């Protein structure tokens, strides 16, 4: 509860619904309660699931970066404050997903493609924390973030291909971590490139998700350089 | 304008 | 409370931070913690009000047309029962705005522009029950939209120029009403033109919100003929 | 496609 009484596969029936109709705090919900059966994802169950999350997230990422903007131009206490409601709920929804991760998911995922997915999910939801960070704790998140992305790293270099669609978005959220998080612009640049090159060498083994990302990696390349 | 992320 | 600790001033200045973040709820909840003050609103603090509301409900009407279109096409419990969800949610934001405009505002409003302004609010937020309405209460629910709808129309007329933007809205809604609520096109088309008309010639007193209203009257009457 | 309202 509150998703405790349904089937399994009615929460899954159902956030496809919540998908198709733009209601993505239904949808994390709903995948949430799917990850509480203690089963397993497929592949498509852990692709909704992020999808959910990453918008719910992405709105309020938003949502904070207007009020920061706002509230440093403005350097009374309601712009401070207003700021600090959202950043406050957008870390209990990143601690809610960084909490389903450690449960159940990175625990039981064996094979390579759900363990890379996980951690780099894992890495995301410290990321996003360390956008916002400024205590002490900042720099215990950025190391969480960074030990998340590299283990994923370990593991997609070892057990799948150079093209294939996770280990290219691992890489290109990796490489925006290095730059804006850890202030590494240089290795930033570096694993964007090397990411690229790799990818072009290996398209004869394949494609939409992967040439969509390898154009992401492109495109801040262009930005960067 | 902003980078991507995905 | 939730919003009865914080400074009046203090809730409209949160409801526009909200609005320039595109947190339609929380601009909501602001909103409707400063009418739970006890004193009238503004023009500026109306406006906020219904733009946050309509926003809200905005979201829920569209995510029920998805689930209400899925549904018909399906015809398990599923998509009925996700449909029920939102619907319940949508009645649930409409009896809050109606109960605000009942306790507050509608009662202690003198002047023309917000008596009109509170009445057509009213009117929509009926039509927005009205247009998932299929119980005993539909009809009763239509006769609350077109009662209240035809009040403002009465003091609008006596008291109000032909090209008042809070006329032109009227009149749109009323008229969007008539030809998919109460299903009379012809009511519909007339209003629709003879608002457009009695605007054009009082242009000579003036005008961005009155002529964005006047295309949005053409664009019905192009769609409708 | 839809009818326009404000
Ligand atoms: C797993 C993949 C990709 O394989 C994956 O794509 C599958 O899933 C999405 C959405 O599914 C809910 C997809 O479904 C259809 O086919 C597409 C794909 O196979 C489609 C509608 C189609 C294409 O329009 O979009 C995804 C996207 C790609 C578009 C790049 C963006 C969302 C995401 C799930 C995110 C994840 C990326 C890299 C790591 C990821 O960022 C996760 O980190 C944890
Ligand atoms: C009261 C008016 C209009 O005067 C009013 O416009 C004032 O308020 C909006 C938004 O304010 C929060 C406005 O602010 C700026 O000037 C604009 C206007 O004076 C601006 C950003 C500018 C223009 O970009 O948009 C409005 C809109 C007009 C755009 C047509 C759409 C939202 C609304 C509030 C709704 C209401 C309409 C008719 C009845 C209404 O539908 C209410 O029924 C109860
Ligand atoms: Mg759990
Ligand atoms: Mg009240």
């Amino acid at each position: 509860g509150a998703m405790g009484s349904m089937e399994r596969a009615s929460l899954i029936q159902k956030a496809k619904l919540a998908e198709q109709a733009e209601r993505y705090e239904d949808m994390a919900a709903f995948m949430k309660g799917a990850v509480e059966k203690g089963e397993e994802l497929s592949v498509e169950e852990r692709n909704l699931l992020s999808v959910a999350y990453k918008n719910v997230v992405g709105g309020q990422r938003a949502a904070w970066r207007v009020l920061s903007s706002i509230e440093q131009k403005s350097n009374g206490p309601e712009v401070r404050e207003y700021r600090e409601k959202v950043e406050t709920e957008l870390q209990g929804v990143c601690d809610t997903v960084l909490g389903l991760l450690d449960s159940h998911l990175i625990k039981e995922a064996g094979d390579a493609e759900s363990r890379v997915f996980y951690l780099k999910m894992k890495g995301d939801y410290y990321r996003y924390l360390a956008e916002v960070a400024t205590g002490d704790d900042k720099k215990r998140i950025i190391d969480s973030a960074r030990s998340a992305y590299q283990e994923a790293m370990d593991i997609s270099k070892k057990e799948m291909p150079p093209t294939h669609p996770i280990r290219l978005g691992l890489a290109l959220n990796f490489s925006v971590f290095h730059y804006e998080i850890a202030n590494s612009p240089e290795e930033a640049i570096s694993l964007a490139k090397t990411t690229f090159d790799e990818a072009m060498a290996d398209l004869h083994t394949l494609y939409k998700d992967s040439t969509l990302i390898m154009q992401l990696l492109r495109d801040n390349l262009t930005l960067w350089t | 304008k902003r980078r991507k992320s995905v």
